[PDB]
Parts: structure tokens; sequence; C-alpha cells
DNA sequence: GTTGTGCTATGATATTT
RNA sequence: AUAUCA
DNA sequence: GCACAAC
């Protein structure tokens, strides 16, 4: 997981920019638009590659407003999860119904029904946690799961993942 | 329509119909641009337009009061026509036609009002006071010809056409006394 | 052979009138009713029967019976005629649309 | 606006074409592994294990704020505050999706430096898996063979039992003891 | 204005045409639309969730436009659709659906002639799907049966089966919207009844009606035929709300209302007890119905008309004429900041001047641009108003906020900003396109340079008559005025006059002295005429390019 | 009709003639690839006239002492006579004349000598000597050399169509073909000299001239030339008035009809046998 | 006044392209719609003000281009859809030249 | 509801201009309202492209008596510039 | 495919600017000056963006460039610095 | 051989139900 | 829809 | 009312 990718988006300048600063001002307005992003199609864009050699090309002037739109070639490093695959993070919430554990710059939850037997939450705990013989999950421990599905928000994507099976769980 | 920069209660605007803009009046703020001919508009509806050239006339106005929603075409002969597919299709339009029945009740007022004499204002008037006193509890059983027929006066009374209760007894029918119950209970509704 | 009877016949029109037009527009004319191999009409079902996109056939005279073959055909128009782009109301790739005009950042700097 | 990619792709209307994703490798019509440069060469997919993305990301930003500085001409516990220190000057701030991958890009790395890095790029290599595996070969620490085909699904019969071994025992040792 | 969408401006490359699948047609729709009623939740004065606006688009200067809102100035307007008792013909390719038939088995499928056939593989062969269609055609209209034996392309003593059944084939012909077969002592006559046809289709290979020039994925045969029908949204439409009394609704709500009327009938008698023959007799009212809204002009069939007499405008009818859809609003069209009025002679103007009425100035505009070389200027402008004549008529801002001058109060006062846009009245030596119709040859239009004048006539230079083909017996002209600085620099650096005056028409120039000027210049040249110091003078004067020496 | 049968007609930037298509229909716009705008009538000269006089005109013979050129005509003039090695720069210039007649007269069969063609070059030679004050008295001091290897270094500069290949470059020369005949007969060594008098300087100017004229004169990419065609012949169809006037084969409008319908039955078929 | 089809011709024979665009567009109709990227409908439901988007039916609301044409070219469009045409617009080529 | 911009100052509370008033452009002769519901604008304005003086105003009812009125506006038309003779 | 891009050398068309060519750069430059654009020009006093464009054309201070396509989809790329002015 | 099917100049202006 | 305008 | 196109 965790690629880099070879990307392309399209900026439009107002003339008014149409300055010295011009080059700099689009590979801000990249950095912007599409740094810290996230789609279903890419996964989250984290970081934008090689500042200095940004491709900015020519820039086709539209026909009505002086405006020119320009195609700025770039690589990132996104994030996009898959289901099957194995994730270790942290937990960062755990309620009466599973817990999240924040990976990278997803989270995934855990349901309290993709977990071994006899580990069941216990609320009596503080925080509360769950609370096998051999096992102790709560708020702040780090966790081996595996992604038993994605769900896409165009704006994140959040995603289900289970602790049951072999070599799985805490760490 | 109120002027977002100002806010005045008594909202000031003009229809500047010429520039096609709807302008606030006191601080001058164009509130709308697209403005349209509302007298043209209206042109496309109701036309003189019988011939079918008019690339503009493309509707028809219809009476909502009166005969309800009825949107309905009538099969007819045109340049290009067999007299054979005419019949055909109006012969299947017999097997697809109670209250959707008594709106040939209209048809006797509109043929009482053009043998009295009346105008097109007067039947409309009519035909109003017909429909809304016709399935009424308040009139109940009434003469149901002399129910129609005391509408007729409802209509007259107020389009000032100059139509006595003995006028409209020589038409039809009248029963008076049984006309002249029915022209009250309508009266009070 | 043809497409000079017919120059000479469209000429002796104009020349009869005691006027006068600059050979290319009437070879122009000419040779675009023979580049389809034989007299192609200047007419609905001639020059407006070819296999040009459907929205510019469709401007003149045949419109509606050229759409619906235009569906069933599932035509696909590629937009070149100026017809297309004046109906979608963009800019014409003729004349001042025939190119296309960018900013470069590099010459931009040096001038500046 | 809305950010495109390097590849085309025929438009046949019927949108219901699309195939999930799993551990089949079956990643999507975007991250598949023949896939195009920007200079138009074909060239093979990037997955990058932790640690290596890690130093990727770092490299990068830094390649950044030299760039700031230039144009303003004219021990793990102490790496996580110096990276929250290079992020409020070259990103954006608002970036809290990269500010949380670096907290755990620098809590979860195995491998700290560019040569240990470069020895597990090497050794992982011979084995040609899919990338990736071998991403999540140098993310996910096992111990056993079956642990590894047990969390990477997708091996199961690409490479022995016993030579995966040999392997994890390698990156065992490479493992930086912070 | 109209409001900012996030959405990537693009502009359109390609169109690809092609018929709706009654699949898509109701995955589209917004609504069901089942009531044959416009609006009045029985004597109301709101839209039935049935015909206009069940869950459509939006009118009446109100925003509820489902969740869309927007209203008028913003929603496109979304389709409902209506489900159809049973298939009928789409008017259109009553025709083709005829042509199909005859080559294609009925009650089979299959194509009437193979690859096995020497003259069908030619027919085969042809690049043009039109073309095709028509050679693949003309060869199976005439084969009346559906082999199951074929002799190879080896040789005619062993005979290889290709598809099977082994069907006569009907002679199919056009009776009125219904297609009536006929197959071979005294033949047997039915009708195709349009559930066959739509069935037969359906069945035909995807090979097969691709060579009959069809498409897998945007134009498949059985679409020809209408299961549901797309129901255009109120601008496709519009009503209009006069007078409680009066209400105006559209020839096409109208025809809807008798297709769904119709429909609604020949479903309860689907439903009931079928008398077969009462069923079809109801069915070819629907099929009239359906067929009369997208054409009503229809060759043989009775057109539909409308109480008065005059027959239903038919969308067929609103694409064709000129005034049509295309002819009318597209490829021509009526446009804004644009003026007319008689033309008049002027020998005191120059070629490439045209007098414009102080009138017509004053009511014309052009948008100029704040920048901080005329921001000095269009000050002054605003500051004089729209009334005088150097003056300007709205102010528009950077949001998008038009302000009109002729009431604001501190109209003066307001201090412009770079980007803002100050609409001015034309002034002198702004360009402008000047056309005389018939607009026959380019030099009908052609970039002239205002000077503004009094009284209520254009003014131009009499030379350029010629190309105008202008007298002055009472001819009116056109004005436009470009609105963009990129557009007026097309008319000055092209169309401009002084550029037009040798003709590529012919090779010369078009445009020469002419009447009193020509008559007079001979009168002038003759070795008889002399002229006296006095009014040598004032001739040489008279030259502005005169270079001061006698 | 005519307009919305030629309306996509335009010429691209390869100086071809294509539709929405990209259908070739001319090659090079207007066979010759020029603006209409830029073209005038001249006279052909060498067409015509007769072969006496044609050799009157365009010989030089300076191993001849009758026919060559007087030492009034230029400095080299006494020096000149008897050249070998010049000689057979004029005979092949004569050469190339008598070539062009041949043609010409192959060309237009009826001898007529005024077409349109671009770059008024009788016009060039007035401003020349307009400008330089040409002493139509003094010799030149223009060499053989200068005169002949001028024109013909000339003619390699006129190019219409760019192209560094062999068809290209063919579709090249023979867009030129008429011009360059043109331009031989009228900057032939004899001409020059005799009838112009220019002077090396002016003769140099006008070289220089001519090229820059030719370029200003070919077609723009762009240029709508099939619109333009069609109301260049639809606007004058109506001015068109037959209205015979004071009073067998039909003309004007009705017959322009038949034409653009291409009527199989037309009204007045007839033929012309010689 | 009416910007005929022969006005029309001569801003074309002319080159005047921009100037006829302005003329057909600014100066008259000019509209907005959204279409799906997917089907080149324009049935894309645009709540411009929650900047949610859509296209239902593609269940796409991701692949989405806002164009700018004549009202009447969108009403062309509108009939003939009411008429089972598909006049499908698309915002990139698929055919070389 | 949808007033003229034009001035309506010139109506007596019959609604009709009395006859000897000038007018001029967009100004209001006749006032009428079609009341629906407080009540829309029906009224008659001059020509804008024109002007002139009242001459006479006449009230009357028609065939079915509904009450309706004519209103005669006077100029006089003094040749101008792009005048036909 | 963007192959399409004909290189500098190689290049075949007209090495002048073309009437529409040039009547496209001005209008767009001045725009673009309208629209406060940055001036690549001393401008003497000038006001009208058209009259200044006309000033950055006659300098070769322009820094746009045409793109020249071929009706087979190709394109040669021009810039106005290097085009030819005679018109 | 007969039927049947498209279209037939540009813009402008003024009334009449 | 008629009348009319160049 | 053409004139040319398909039955
Ligand atoms: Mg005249
Ligand atoms: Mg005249
Ligand atoms: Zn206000
Ligand atoms: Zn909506
Ligand atoms: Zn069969
Ligand atoms: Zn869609």
């Amino acid at each position: 997981m965790f690629f880099i990718k070879d990307l392309s988006l399209n900026i439009t300048l107002h003339p008014s920019f149409f300055g010295p600063r011009m080059k700099q001002y689009l590979k801000t307005k990249l950095l912007e638009e599409v740094e810290g992003s996230c789609t279903g199609k890419f996964g989250y864009i984290l970081c934008v590659l090689d500042y200095d050699n940004i491709d900015i090309q020519r820039g086709r002037i539209l026909p009505t407003d002086g405006s020119a739109e320009f195609n700025v070639k770039y690589r990132a490093v996104v994030f996009k999860p898959f289901k099957g695959e194995v994730v270790d993070g942290t937990v960062v919430s755990c309620s009466q119904h599973g817990f999240e554990v924040q990976v990278g710059p997803m989270k995934v939850f855990v349901t309290k029904h993709l977990m071994p037997q006899d580990l069941t939450f216990n609320a009596g705990s503080n925080p509360p946690s769950y609370q096998s013989s051999e096992d102790v999950i709560t708020i702040k421990s780090r966790i081996r799961v595996k992604i038993e599905g994605c769900i896409s928000q165009v704006s994140s994507i959040h995603a289900i993942g289970s602790i049951k099976e072999d070599y799985l769980g805490a760490i | 329509l109120t002027c977002p920069e100002c806010k005045v209660y008594p909202p000031k605007i003009v229809e500047r119909f010429s520039e096609g803009d709807v302008v606030c009046a006191l601080c001058g703020l164009v509130l709308s641009d697209k403005l349209v001919d509302t007298r043209s508009e209206w042109r496309t509806f109701s036309n003189d337009d019988h011939n079918g050239d008019d690339p503009s006339r493309v509707g028809e106005a219809s009476n909502p009061l009166l005969d309800g929603n009825n949107l309905s075409t009538r099969i007819g002969k045109g340049e290009t026509t067999d007299m054979r597919f005419t019949k055909e299709l109006n012969k299947a339009q017999g097997k697809n036609v109670k209250d959707n029945e008594v709106q040939a009740a209209f048809a006797k007022i509109t043929m009482l009002c053009d043998a009295a004499e009346l105008p097109k204002i007067v039947k409309d008037c009519a035909k109003e006071a017909y429909k809304l006193c016709h399935d009424e509890k308040t009139l109940k059983g009434k003469s149901m010809e002399s129910i129609m027929a005391a509408s007729i006066l409802i209509g007259c009374r107020r389009a000032e056409v100059a139509r006595t209760f003995k006028e409209i007894q020589s038409l039809i029918h009248v029963k008076t006394k049984e006309f002249g119950k029915t022209l009250n209970i309508m009266k009070n509704i | 052979a043809g497409r000079a009877a017919l120059y000479k016949e469209v000429y002796n029109v104009i020349a009869s009138d005691g006027s006068y037009v600059n050979y290319r527009h009437m070879a122009l004319l000419v040779d675009v009713m023979t580049t389809q191999g034989g007299l192609t009409s200047v007419t609905r079902h001639g020059f407006n029967r070819s296999n040009t996109g459907a929205l510019m056939r469709c401007s003149f005279e045949e419109t509606v019976e050229i759409l619906f073959e235009a569906g069933a055909s599932a035509e696909l128009d590629d937009c070149r005629g100026v017809s297309e782009n004046v109906i979608l109301g963009q800019m014409a790739p003729i004349g001042t649309g025939a190119f296309d005009v960018m900013i470069d950042e590099e010459s931009l700097v040096k001038y500046m | 606006v809305s950010t495109s990619t390097f590849q085309t792709r025929r438009r046949r209307l019927k949108k219901v074409e699309e195939e999930e994703n799993a551990a089949t490798l079956q990643l999507g019509q975007e991250f598949q592994l023949k896939q195009i440069n920007h200079q138009g060469e074909e060239e093979e997919l990037i997955a990058l294990n932790l640690s290596e993305a890690r130093l990727v990301i770092k490299e990068a930003l830094v390649e950044r704020r030299r760039a700031f500085k230039r144009s303003q001409k004219k021990t793990r516990e102490k790496e996580l505050e110096s990276i929250d220190v290079l992020l409020e000057q070259t990103t954006g701030g608002n970036n809290k999706d990269l500010k949380n991958t670096m907290q755990y890009l620098t809590n979860f790395s195995r491998f700290r430096d560019q040569e240990t890095v470069g020895a597990v790029i090497q050794l992982l290599k011979s084995t040609g898996l899919h990338p990736f595996e071998v991403a999540q070969l140098g993310s996910l620490a096992c111990d056993t063979a079956d642990e590894a085909k047990t969390l990477i699904p997708s091996l199961n019969n690409k490479i022995s039992d016993d030579e995966l071994e040999r392997i994890l025992k390698e990156l065992s040792n490479l493992e930086t003891l912070y | 204005g109209q409001q900012y969408s996030s959405a990537p401006l693009r502009t359109v490359k390609e169109v690809q045409f092609g018929l709706f699948s009654p699949e898509e047609v109701r995955a589209i729709s917004v609504a069901k639309i089942r009531f044959p009623e416009t609006m009045d939740e029985t004597q109301t004065r709101a839209k039935i969730g049935g015909l206009n606006d069940p869950r459509l688009g939006s009118i009446d200067r109100n925003l509820k436009c489902q969740t869309c809102q927007e209203g008028m100035n913003e929603c496109p307007g979304h389709f409902g659709h209506i489900d159809l008792a049973k298939p009928v013909f789409h008017v259109g390719f009553i025709a083709k659906i005829k042509k199909v038939c005859e080559c294609v088995c009925m009650h089979c499928g299959k194509l009437l002639l193979d690859e096995h056939n020497e003259l069908m593989r030619q027919a085969l062969a042809i690049k043009d799907s039109k073309k095709r269609f028509a050679a693949i055609w003309t060869l199976c209209k005439t084969k009346m049966v559906c082999e199951t034996d074929v002799p190879s392309e080896d040789d005619p003593t062993q005979l290889v089966s290709r598809g099977g059944c082994g069907n006569t084939q009907p002679t199919i012909r056009k009776d009125g919207l219904k297609l009536v077969g006929s197959w071979k002592d005294e033949p047997e006559l039915r009708v195709l009844s349009t559930e066959e046809i739509l069935n037969i289709f359906k069945h035909i290979s995807v090979k097969d009606f691709t060579s009959l020039g069809f498409n897998e994925v945007f134009s498949r045969p059985e679409w020809m035929i209408l299961t549901c029908l797309p129901v255009p949204p109120p601008p496709v439409r519009p009503s209009i709300s006069f007078n409680e009394s009066q209400r105006g609704e559209d020839d096409l709500t109208f025809k809807l209302a008798d297709i769904l009327k119709a429909n609604i009938s020949l479903e309860t008698l689907e439903h009931n007890g079928a008398p077969h023959h009462a069923i079809e007799e109801a069915e070819s009212l629907l099929q009239f119905h359906v067929a009369t809204y997208m054409d009503n002009d229809i060759a043989g069939q009775p057109q539909a008309l409308q109480k008065s007499g005059r027959p239903v405008k038919s969308i067929r009818a609103r694409l064709k004429g000129k005034e049509g859809r295309i002819r009318g609003n597209l490829m021509g069209k009526r446009v804004d900041f644009s003026a007319r009025t008689v033309i008049s002679g002027d020998p005191n103007l120059e070629l490439d001047q045209v007098g414009v009425p102080k009138s017509i100035a004053k009511t014309l505009t052009y948008p100029e641009v704040v920048t901080p070389y005329n921001i000095d200027r269009l000050t002054q402008l605003v500051r004089n108003g729209p009334n005088e004549h150097p003056g300007a008529k709205y102010v528009i801002r950077d949001s998008g906020d038009r302000i009109d001058l002729r009431y604001s109060k501190r109209a003066g006062d307001i201090q412009l900003q770079y980007g803002w846009k100050v609409e001015r009245h034309i002034m002198d030596n702004d360009p402008v396109l000047f056309n005389r119709q018939p607009s026959l040859h380019k030099m009908s239009m052609m970039a002239h340079r205002v000077k503004v004048i009094p009284y209520s006539t254009f003014r131009l230079n009499l030379s350029v008559t010629s190309p105008y083909n202008a007298d002055f017996d009472g001819d009116e002209m056109n004005l436009h005025v470009p609105q963009s600085e990129e557009t007026r620099a097309e008319l000055s650096q092209l169309c401009a006059v002084p550029l037009q005056i040798v003709s590529p028409q012919s090779n010369k120039p078009c445009m020469g002295i002419v009447q009193d000027t020509l008559c007079g210049i001979r009168k002038l040249t003759l070795r008889d005429t002399f002229i006296e110091l006095d009014q040598v003078l004032n001739m040489l004067y008279w030259v502005p390019d005169w270079d001061g020496v006698i | 009709r005519l307009v919305k049968a030629l309306e996509d007609i335009m010429v691209h930037y390869d100086n071809t003639t294509r539709n929405s298509l990209g259908n070739v229909i001319q090659f090079i716009y207007g066979e010759d690839g020029m603006d209409a705008a830029h073209i005038e009538k001249q006279s052909l000269d060498t067409i015509g006239g007769s072969d006496a006089a044609f050799e009157k005109r365009y010989r030089v013979d300076l191993l001849n002492t009758d026919h060559t050129l007087d030492p009034s005509l230029l400095e080299s003039g006494s020096e000149i006579l008897g050249d070998l090695k010049l000689q057979v720069l004029l005979d092949e210039e004569y050469k190339q004349l008598v070539k062009d007649r041949k043609f010409l007269r192959e060309v237009f069969v009826d001898g007529e000598a005024n077409w349109p063609l671009p770059v008024n070059i009788r016009r060039i030679i007035q401003n020349a000597q307009q400008t330089f004050h040409i002493d139509h008295t003094k010799p030149s001091d223009l060499t053989i050399k200068d005169i002949v290897l001028g024109v013909k270094d000339l003619q390699e500069n006129l190019l219409v169509l760019r192209g560094k290949n062999e068809i290209i470059q063919n579709a090249q020369r023979d867009a030129v073909t008429l011009f360059c005949c043109l331009l031989r007969s009228r900057l032939a060594t004899r001409r020059v000299l005799q009838e112009y008098r220019l002077t090396k300087q002016a003769f140099d100017w006008v070289l220089s001239n001519i090229e820059a004229q030719f370029l200003r004169s070919v077609v723009h990419p762009g240029e709508m030339v099939g619109v333009l065609a069609a109301q260049s012949i639809g606007e004058p169809a109506t001015q068109m008035t037959l209205n015979t006037f004071h009073f067998k084969v039909t003309s004007g409008v009705p017959r322009l009809k038949e034409i653009l319908n291409v009527a199989k039955n037309m009204k007045t078929p007839s033929l012309t046998v010689y | 006044l009416r910007f005929g089809e022969m006005e029309r011709d001569c801003m074309i024979a002319h080159g005047a392209a921009s100037f006829l665009k302005e003329r057909l567009m600014e100066a008259s109709d000019a509209f907005r719609v959204h279409i799906c990227g997917i089907c080149g409908l324009m049935t894309v439901i645009a709540k411009l003000n929650h900047n949610q988007f859509e296209c239902k039916g593609c269940d796409n609301k991701i692949d989405i281009y806002q164009i700018h044409i004549p009202y009447a070219a969108k009403l062309l469009f509108q009939e003939l859809m009411a008429m089972n045409i598909t006049p499908r617009l698309y915002t990139d080529r698929s055919r070389d030249f | 509801l949808r007033m003229k911009h034009g001035t309506y100052d010139k109506l007596d509370d019959d609604g009709l201009i009395a006859p000897g008033v000038r007018v001029s452009g967009e100004d209001v002769i006749i006032g009428k309202t079609t009341p629906i519901s407080s009540k829309r604008d029906a009224s008659t304005p001059l020509r804008s492209t024109e002007n002139g003086i009242v001459d006479q105003v006449l009230v009357t009812t028609n065939q079915d008596g509904l009450k309706f009125v004519k209103v005669r506006v006077r100029t006089t038309k003094i040749p101008q510039i792009g005048d036909k003779f | 495919l963007k192959e399409k891009a004909i290189p500098k050398d190689q290049r075949a068309t007209t090495p002048y600017m073309t009437k529409y060519e040039r009547a496209r750069i001005l209008g767009t430059r001045a725009l673009q000056i309208s629209m406060n654009a940055p001036v690549f020009v001393d401008l003497e006093g000038e006001t009208d963006p058209l009259r200044i464009a006309m000033k950055e054309l006659a300098e070769k201070k322009i820094p746009l460039v045409i793109r020249r396509y071929l009706p087979d989809g190709s394109f040669e790329d021009w810039s106005v610095e290097e085009l030819i002015v005679d018109l």
C-alpha cells in the first residue's frame, strides 16, 4: 500500500496573475487544491513530491474571458485502503459498539462482532476497554486490523475492520 | 422581492420593463435581469391564429374555474387525411367515455342563454353558480330544472343584464314558488 | 472533363450578365460538386446527403428526418463544422478560431 | 478541478463495469501494476512500505522548505517534534491528513535510515512478487511463513514456505532498534 | 447573474446520437406522472403530484424544485416518465421498423440472408452503416423464407445447415400506423402487433443488427418501439397563470394528457376482462396520441386538433421550418446591444465613420473594465449619470452586482474599484458592426467608427453605399455593439471598412466615387475648367491633408 | 443553398482546402495559393506578337555585332562583346523564354495575354523609376550576371508552400509556374536594360519588393474560402436581370438553377460541333 | 434585432469567430448546464449552494462537467429527448482528427 | 403589484387623465387593476416612443354593458430628417 | 495522444503571422490588459488597451504562443517573437 | 410505369379577437 | 392572419 | 407548383 502516483490537475489563472511570480502562484494553487484532499478514485493525496520540478506546461487561454488554463503535472504520495489489507494502527476511540483504529490518515472501525470470543467490552474499566483474560484494548493501545471493507465518501474514505482471525489483534 | 442591502419595510421597487430589469428604487441595486413580456407571452396562448401558420402560437387558453382541468384534443380532418381513420379513432373515443357527464348541464345553460339572447359573461356566471350549488345538501332535492333556472338569474344579477324572473319563467319553466325558494338557498351560498 | 464543362457552363451564366467573378470561387464550387466521383447537386438530396456532422446537415432543409436517422444510426458528430459550434455556442474553428493561443512562462519571465 | 490521472479509458456509457478490490491483488483500475509515466513511458507501480514512505515524505518536505527560503531571497520521540516543525513551515497547516500520516509513519516505521531501507529494498526485490506484497512485507513484521501468508493472502503460492522464512529472518535483523 | 458552481467548465467535443433505452428513460426520470390533471389540487393553486411537477421542474417564481431548488433562472428542468400500457411505434421509425422486419425472420429473429449468399457477402462488406443497410435490405426484402438448409461454398452437392426455423415470411405493408403481413390458393392476412415486433427485435442478434447499422450500446432496434415515455419538464412546455379563471397550457401538456387518458383507459381494459377487439381498438388510439405528439403533420392520418380548429403544435413542428428551433433560434437569433434606424447620406463624414443619433448612443452601452488607466475617466462618466451624453448607465461590481446609476443617490460618490465594470454610453470612435439586409456578401457587414450626431438617422459616407446596396429612400440599417475588448479587435482588425475596399469577389475595388462627386469630378477635370485664386485657396484648405503650399 | 454547401470549406495551415471532414477539395487554394483580393489583371507579353518581334524584344547575342547590347545601355557593354562565358547565360535565358512561350500558348490556346496574377510588376518598375530618378540617357552599372542570376535567385524565394519533401516541393514549383512565366518576361535581360533602364540599386530594390509583395499575396490559413465563394457567386446572381431588355439558349438565373440542381431534363440542350 | 443566418454567413466569411460567439451567447441566449460525463445527458441535480451534484441513473456524483451553451440549444436537446432521441454531449474526444 | 415605472399622477380618481393634460413616454393614461387574492396592475401606458396632449376621453358601455373607455392623443408631427416624401 | 506535437525544426507552416492570428493576439492581449494583466512595455502615456497591445506586438514582447492545428490533429507551436509580421 | 415527399428571398412594421 | 416597407 | 425520390 501507500502509493506514489503520477497525477495532473487543471488550474485556471486570471490574467492579473500573468506576472513574474506566475509559476510560483500556480504551484501554490496546486498545493492548496490537491494536498490533503481525498477522493474515492486515488485515496488521500497526502504530499506532492519534487516541488522544484512540478511541470507547469503552457496555458491555453480561454476565448471568452482572458483567463488561462494550465494542466499541472505532479507526483504525489497517496493512501488508498483496500479490503483484505492488514494494517497496524492505534486505537483512538472505544465504545460499546467497537473501537476505531487510526491508521495513517484514515480510521478503521472494528465492530464488537469481529473480535475474539471472550474479548468483551467492560464499561467499569477506566477508560472503557475490551477486557479478555490475556488482552485489554482501550483508547491508546496498538492494534493490528484486517480491513473487511471500505466506504467511499468523496471527502474521506472510511472502513470497517476485523481482529478475529489468526495473527491479528493486539501487538 | 426585497433589496438585500437596504431593507425598508415598504419595499419600494420598480419594474424597469424597458431595460428588462427589476431595480430597487432606493439604492439602485438590480434585483433581477431575466424579465419576460406577459402580453406577448399571453399572445402565444390566445391568438388570432386559427389557420395554423404561426410558429409563436404553441398553446391554448383554458378555463379552470368552469370546466376544471380537462385537457383534451379532438381527432379531426387534416390536409392529407383519409375519412376512414378519423371514424375509427373517433369510434374508439366512444368506448372511453356520472358527474363527468353532468357537465352537459352546462350545455343546458348555454342553450338557454342563446335562446334568451344572453351575453358570454352571463353563461360563465350561470355555469359557476350551478357548479357550486348542484351538489349541495342545502338545496337537497329541489326541482333540477328549476335550480339551473335560478342560477341564470344569479349570473344575470352580477353581469348587469336585466332579466325579470317572469322572463325566465317563459324560457323554462319555472313553477314560480319552486324556483323562488331555490333562488334563495343558493343566494345564501 | 465534366468538372471543366461545369465550370465553363457556370462561367457563361456569370459572364452573360456582363459580370465577373474571380476564377477560384467558381472553381471551388465546381471542384466541390465533383470530388465525390460524379455530379453532386447543390440540393437537399445532394450535398446535404453526404456523411458530415448530423447537426450540420439538419440546419438545412431536412432537420427532423435527419435527427431521427441520426439517432437510430447512433451517429457521432465530431463538431468540426461551423454549424455545430454555432448551435453549441462555442467559438467556431474558423478564422480567429483556427488556432489556439497559449502563455509561455519561460518567455514571460524573459520580458519582465 | 477534480485532479486527473495518467491514463485513458473508453466511456462505454455503461458505468456498471467497476469491480471490487481485494487481497487477490485486484487493486483499482488506477492502481494496476502496468501504469504510465508523466513522460509517457510505461513504468511499474510504486507502493511503499512505511519507513520508506516516511522517508519519501520527509525528503520531499525538506526539498520544499529549501525552495521557500530560496524565494525568500527576493530518537523517534525527538523526531515526532521536529516533524511537526517541518509541517508548520512547509504545509498548509490545515493538512490534518498529512499531520497524522507523519505521526503514524514515525511511530510505526521498522527501518529508520535510508541505508537500512535500501537493504530491505534490495533483499525483497529478488522475489519478484507484486509491488503491493513487498510493501506489506516491509510494513508488517512477521515471524513465521504462515503469519506472512495469512496476513498477506495475496502470496499463498508465489513464494515457497522456506524461502519466505529466510527473508523474514533478514528483515528482523535489519529492523532498527530505535 | 447566475451563481457559481465548482464543476469544471469544459467545451463540447463530440455529440453521440442514439435512441432512449426504456431502462434509461425510467432511470433518469424524477417523477411517475399518473394523472392527466395539470395542477389544481381540486380547485387550488398548487401543482398536482401527477402531471407537471409531480416531483418535476419548477416555475412561477418559486424555488421548490425537489432539493435542487435554484428556481427558473438556474434549474434546467428534469424529466418525468410515463409507463405505457402496451408498446407503440415511434412515428419516426415506422419506416425503419418495417424495413427491419423485411430483413429479419419474423418469429425467428435471424437475418434472412447469410454470409453464405454471394451478393450478401458483398453488401455486408460495405463500410458506411447507412449504405450497408440499404444494400442488405434490397437483398433480403425479397427473401420470403427463413432457410435451414444452404449449399456450401465448396459445391452445391452437399448443403450446410445454417440457422434453424423454416417459416414463410409475410409481405409486409403499411396500413395507417399499423403493419400488415401476408403469408403465401388465397394467402393468410393479419396485423403484426407491436408486442410481436418488439419481441422479434429483441431476439435479433447483436452481430446481426450491427450489420444493420444499429449499435449495441446507444441504438438498439428494440428501442425504436416506445415502452416508456420521457416526459419533458415545464421549460419545454411552459404554462401561464393569467387571472384565476384564465390559464394557458402548452399544446404538449394537452397532447400528453390525451396520451395519459388513453393510457389509463387501456390499462383498465387489459386488467379487466379483455374483450380482444375493444382493446386493440383502444391501443390504436394510444398509438395515435403518442404518435401525433411527436408529429402532427402525418401523411394519411387525421391531425389532432385543439378546440379552436387549429392543429396541435407537435414537437417535430417546433424544430422544423425556418422560424424553427434550428433555423430561427440557434442558426440565427435576435440579439441585445443592437439598433436600427433610417439611413441618410452625408458627404462630410469619413468613409469608415458612421453617424449615430445621440438618442441611440445613450441607450447602447459598452462595459469598459476599470483599470488604473481609465479609472479617472470612468468615475467622471458615472458621476455624469445616464442623462447627459458622455456618461454611463450601469456600474457592475466584482460580485456580479449591477447598479442602475439612475437610482443611486450617491452616484458620483461610488469609489470605483479596479476590476469592476462601468457600462458607459457609446462614444465617438467606438467600433461597430454596421449591416444592411439582405446581407448577401461580407461587405454587407462592415466595421465602422461611431460619430455621435444629432437627428434620428444613421449617417454614412456615400462611397460606402455601393456594397451595402443602400439608397436613401427610407432604407433602415442595423448597428451591433461589440461587448468585449477582444470582440472589438476582431471588428477593427478584420471587418473594418477601409480593409474591405479591394474585394476578393472580383479582384477589384467594390467601392468608388459616386453620384454628385462622380458627375462633378468630370466637370472639374475639363480643359475648359479654370479656377481663380479666391476659390482655389478655399478648395486647398478643404483638403485636410493639404501641405500648406499653394 | 450555395452557402450551406460551401459552409465548412476553408484553407488549413498546409495551404490546402478541406471541409469539416478533412476531405481535400482543392490541394492548393485556387490552384495558385493566392488570396483573391491581392490579384490584378496583367499582360503576359511573351504569349503574343510575331516571332520576329519577340526576338527583337528578348534576344541578346553578345556574340553578334548587331544584336548585342549597345555600350550606351551599360558600363560593361564594351568588354561584354564576344564574351563566350556570358553568352551561355543569355542563351539559357532566351531558351527558357521560348519555352514559356510555347507553354503559355498551350495554356491559353486562344492567345489571350491579360490574366489575373498577384504582384503588379509594371507598377513596381514605375515606382523604381519615380524613386531613384532613373536617367534614361546614362549606362547602367548592372552586369549580365547581376540581372540573369538575380532573377533566377528571386524565383527560388517566391514560396507558397514550404515542406522539405519532394511532393510538396513539386506542388510548390507548379503553383508558381504561371507567375514565373510573367516574371521572366518582365525582367528579361534586354527589357531591363533597354526599356526600363534600371540601375543595379533600383533593380535590387525591385526584386526585393517583388519578393515581399508576393509573400503578402498568399492565402491566410483560416480564410473561410467556401462561404466566401458562395457569396461571391450568390450576390451577383441577385444583380442578374433577365429581365432581358429591349427585344435561343436559357441563360441567367433560371439556367443557373439547372446547373446547381444538375437537372437531367434541361430546357435548352445543345452541342457545338467543330 | 435579428442577427439572422445571412448575418452569420457574413461574420464567418470574415473570420470573426469570437464576435459570432459573443453575438450568439453573451448577446442573447447564454445558459449554463451541468452534464454527466458518463451519459452525455443534462440530468445533473446541481444543488449549487450545498455543492452537491450527482446524476442518479448513472449513480455518478464525481463525473460532472459544467458547460456554456445557448438556452435554445438546451431547449433543442430536451425536445429531442422528449422524442426519445439521445443528444449525448461529451467533453473529451474519441476519434483522432 | 408590478406597477409601471411611469407616473400615475396625471390620473384623476376615476383612473383617467382629463383631456388637455400634456403627456409623455411611459406615462399612465388609463389606470386599471385586476383584483386577485391585494391586486395586480393592469394599466395602459402611452407608447414609450411617442408623446403629446390628450385630445378627448370617452366613457361607454358595450353590447352587453361592460364599461370601456377610449382615449385620443394628439401630436403635431413636424418634418424632420429621416422623414419620407 | 500528444505525440502530435510537431517538433520545432520540421515545422512547415508560414513563418509569417496570419491576419487572424494577429487579430486574435491583439484582442487577447488588449483584453488581458483591460483585466489588469501586467504590461510588458513602457506605455508612453498610452491608455487604450488595444493601442497598448499593439505597442507590445510591435516590440515583440508579448509572451504568447500560437498553436497551429493541422487538419489531421497535429500542431506546430510558434511564438509571436518568431512569427513575422508584414501585414 | 405510377405514387409520394421535401422545399419554395432577407429583415422590418402596423392592427384584429 | 391580412396590409405594408427596401 | 415544382423536381426528384422511391414503390
Ligand atoms: Mg434601395
Ligand atoms: Mg443603389
Ligand atoms: Zn436597495
Ligand atoms: Zn431543478
Ligand atoms: Zn426463422
Ligand atoms: Zn448520467
